Parts: C-alpha cells; structure tokens; sequence
C-alpha cells in the first residue's frame, strides 16, 4: 500500500497519506 | 509513539492512524 521504511517525521508524511492532511497528531508522554 | 516503529522494520497503516486526531 503505503509501507516505507524510514523514521522520525516522515511519519507524519505517512500519517498524512493514511489519515489525511488537518493538524494530524501524536498522543504519547514523556 | 511512531517514531522508531517503521525505522526499524515495514509498517502499517494501523500503525500511523493510531495517533492522529
């Protein structure tokens, strides 16, 4: 489908090719 | 957190929509 390989922030670029566009988020702490 | 996930080893989207609003 969608599936890569890399890290960091391109993990919203993949958030955004999944989930779509509007502000898309991160939930865990730290 | 999807950070780390997919920068090892292949990764869903099940995976990514986990954390989006």
């Amino acid at each position: 489908f969608v599936n890569q390989h890399l890290c960091g922030s391109h993990l919203v670029e993949a958030l955004y090719l999944v989930c779509g566009e509007r502000g898309f988020f991160y939930t865990p702490k730290a | 957190g999807i950070v780390e996930q997919c920068c090892a080893s292949v990764c869903s989207l099940y995976q990514l929509e986990n954390y989006c609003n």
